[PDB]
RNA sequence: CUAAGAAAUUCACGGCGGGCUUGAUGUCCGCGUCUACCUGGUUCACUGCCGUAUAGGCAG
């Protein structure tokens, strides 16, 4: 009937911390012990990275965590609800899995890389259920939508963001980027971000390269993905994207959709519910 | 094409983070080393060049501008001092 | 609106030591405007005439106000600090005829028309305004000029008929960061006719009602004070004649015996101090004098501020 | 306690145009006394006045 | 052409002797802080790279 005023949403597809151990090669599927980067002199006996974080793929999609209107709650349901009844999650669940096939969560580790895996594993307890092995300069990062043995991967992440299964990803990703270089993890306020000490990446930074879908802007299809975000903007190279002026934008597409139940060929609605996903403090007023 | 093109190929001579031992060390001993060269004489503080960094740098380490060295010839093979040999090819347009 | 500048000029900061605080026989403090009003016609018959321009208009800003008064055991009014005066040639002592004395922080705001902009650089005439404004003396004060450790204030100058509507709050909120820690005097004649008819209960005159406005007054609980429009201050308004204009020769003690006399009297208005924010445009700000020498009215305001 | 020394500090300015009033009835006066006035600058400098 | 134009407050000095502020006291009782994020912007000069003068081997 009207927007509320206090409303959030919960981070579903919440990575962990990713920690990032070095080691030589030909020690790859017996790597129990391999050491961290222990902290700032880096060998050349290792020869490639191992980057590690678990990924929970909760469940849920426009339940907000703290609503304040009911009708307004239960509209937001019904339109996820007829998005849903449309169609699963798959289409966002392969261009999630677009982002899991590479390591494109390694972000300057991975440019100036001669071979990158990717091993993504489904797991039920500390067995693991089914395992994959995934080439990362060989597979895609721009387009085309095309490699064969990623649907069920993408069928897996449709089934845990509908809710069909707890689903417990835990990858691990080998960065051949030479023999012992300097790699570069995340930085706080300069000092190199550490866990234990061993260095790591920000979960939300390895969690920035996971929401990176949209191809899908005002502009032509020539330049790829930008991560999902409300105005949907980029903070260093310096262009803030998806003006307000327009209407394709979050809060636009948001608003006139729940609210004035709009449908025409605008079946890219993949922007909001990936918004969704995402979560956080929307609006109000 | 013009007689225009930059060059840096060179420039390692003095590194300014370690300095004062450069100057004597050949296994012996100092015994006048205070009053050996005024260096209070000049003030410098100029830097317009490409800032080029490694690991273990600040803002920018050095680099003074020592052009002059400039032909119309590319590089050659076999012959690299650091990435480029003396000259090359490009114009403006 | 009469004679709009079509250039201001700032003196930045003038340090004036012992300024006249009297400034008329029932107020004192901050001295007269036509002081002011007579300081920029004595700048205008020296370098006025020089440069071919014409200073007519000036705002008056005060930064910092400093008067050599004493409050004594007991009481809850002022009296004035004195010098001691030289002696008679009986070898007595003289009579003590009291003045009041003012340290001064001022900035004046200039106004310029004429002819004489188009010939000379802009830079060129506020030195010569400037260099000639510290030969001079205020309100019976000494101009100090510049010597200290920070650096000496320069004399700006705008064209305010030049520019487009961005530079007409560009340049008008520029001067304005160098006037703002002080106040601006304005003439507020307004107020005090709307305050006239206003006393519907007494029909009193605006002699009794100016000083209705001066006040700090209490009303009773029905405690509480009554509202407050501004920083008012009774200032000094103009004079008016008392006498028939004289021919410039039949009195023998005239400080000329080539311009007409009158005797006159004082002329009492209201004035506000206000921060030069509330100012839409600077050349609002600004102090004239207009003459009515057919009725006796010699007095000063500054119009077109509404 | 800790300070042996005063300092005093003063800015002067010396004007000029000496001999002309700041108010005058006759002209006549006037006129025989700035020709005065000239007559003893012209013929004697204020060097006397200014080493005093 | 300015309520214009002018101006030496100054000398000297013992504030000072004495003193009981006490006694008594129940602060309690209840509570949801939450959701999201790239420091990929210029955030001190850590012992083993043959000479300011434009001049000289960087499997960092």
């Amino acid at each position: 009937l009207s927007t509320a005023s206090v409303l959030a949403f919960e981070r579903k597809l919440d990575p962990s911390d990713a920690l990032m151990s070095a080691g030589a090669w030909a020690q790859r599927d017996a790597s129990q012990e391999w050491p961290a980067v222990t902290v700032a002199n880096l060998p050349s006996d290792a020869d490639t990275l191992k980057v590690r974080f678990t990924l929970r793929v909760l469940g849920g999609a426009g339940t907000p965590s703290a609503c304040n209107d009911a009708a307004y709650r239960d509209k937001l349901l019904q339109t996820v609800a007829t998005y849903v009844n449309d169609q699963g999650f798959a289409e966002l669940a392969r261009r999630y899995a677009h982002n899991l096939a590479n390591a494109r969560f390694l972000w300057r580790n991975r440019v100036g890389a001669e071979a990158v895996e990717v091993r993504i594993n489904h797991i039920r307890q500390g067995e693991v259920a089914r395992a994959w092995r995934f080439d990362a300069l060989a597979i895609g990062l721009r387009d085309f939508k095309a490699d064969a043995e990623l649907d069920a991967l993408a069928e897996l992440i449709a089934s845990g963001l509908s809710g069909s299964g707890h689903v417990l990803l835990e990858v691990v990703a080998f960065a051949r980027i030479g023999d012992g270089q300097e790699v570069f993890p995340s930085q706080e306020l300069k000092t190199l971000y550490s866990v234990r000490d061993a260095a790591a990446i920000h979960s939300q930074k390895i969690g920035n390269a996971l929401r990176t879908i949209d191809t899908w802007y005002p502009d032509e299809d020539g330049l790829g993905p930008i991560a999902v975000e409300p105005y949907g903007s980029v903070t260093s190279q310096g262009k803030a994207y998806r003006q307000p002026k327009q209407k394709l934008d979050f809060y636009t597409l948001l608003d006139n959709w729940v609210l004035r139940d709009e449908a025409p060929a605008v079946e890219q609605q993949h922007y909001v519910i990936a918004n969704l996903i995402r979560g956080g403090v929307f609006g109000e007023a | 094409t013009p007689y225009r093109q930059v060059s840096r190929v060179q420039a390692k001579s003095n590194p300014e983070r370690l300095r004062r031992r450069l100057m004597r060390r050949h296994d012996l001993s100092e015994e006048e080393a205070r009053k050996r060269i005024p260096d209070t004489v000049a003030r410098a503080l100029d830097l317009p060049f490409v800032t080029l960094r490694s690991q273990s740098t600040g803002q920018h380490f050095r680099l003074f501008i020592r052009h002059g060295p400039l032909q119309v010839t590319a590089e050659e093979g076999g012959f690299t001092c650091y990435g480029l040999s003396k000259g090359g090819f490009v114009p403006w347009f | 609106s009469v004679t709009d500048p079509e250039a201001l000029l700032l003196l930045p900061r003038l340090s004036i030591q012992n300024a006249n605080a009297i400034s008329s026989p029932l107020t004192w403090g901050f001295p007269s405007p036509g002081a002011f009003t007579g300081f920029v016609h004595a700048l205008q018959r020296r370098v006025g005439i020089s440069l071919d321009i014409e200073l007519d208009g000036v705002g008056i800003v005060c930064h910092r106000f400093e008067a050599q008064i004493s409050q004594p055991a007991g009481k809850r009014t002022k009296v004035f600090n004195l010098t001691r005066n030289p002696l008679n040639r009986d070898g007595s002592t003289a009579a003590i005829v009291e003045e009041g004395r003012a340290h001064l922080e001022v900035s004046l705001l200039l106004g310029v028309h004429g002819d004489g902009l188009d010939d000379h650089p802009a830079q060129e005439i506020a030195r010569q305004v400037q260099e000639q404004a510290g030969a001079m003396r205020l309100a019976g004060g000494s101009i100090l000029p510049w010597c200290n450790e920070r650096f000496p204030a320069p004399n700006a100058e705008l064209l305010m008929l030049g520019g487009s509507d961005e530079q007409r709050r560009k340049n008008q909120r520029r001067l304005t960061r160098r006037l703002l820690p002080g106040f601006a005097l304005v003439s507020r004649e307004a107020l005090l006719q709307q305050h006239l008819e206003t006393l519907r209960t007494t029909l009193p005159e605006a002699t009794t009602l100016d000083a209705l406005l001066d006040l700090c007054r209490i009303n009773f609980e029905p405690w509480q004070v009554r509202d407050k429009p501004g920083w008012l201050v009774p200032i000094p308004a103009g004079y008016n004649a008392l006498s028939p204009l004289y021919l410039p020769g039949e009195v023998r003690n005239a400080r000329d015996r080539e311009t007409p006399l009158r005797f006159v009297e004082n002329l009492f208005g209201l004035g506000e101090w206000l921060s030069p924010h509330r100012v839409a445009a600077l050349s609002d700000l600004l102090w004239y004098h207009h003459a009515e020498p057919d009725k006796g009215l010699y007095r000063w305001s500054t119009p077109r501020f509404v």
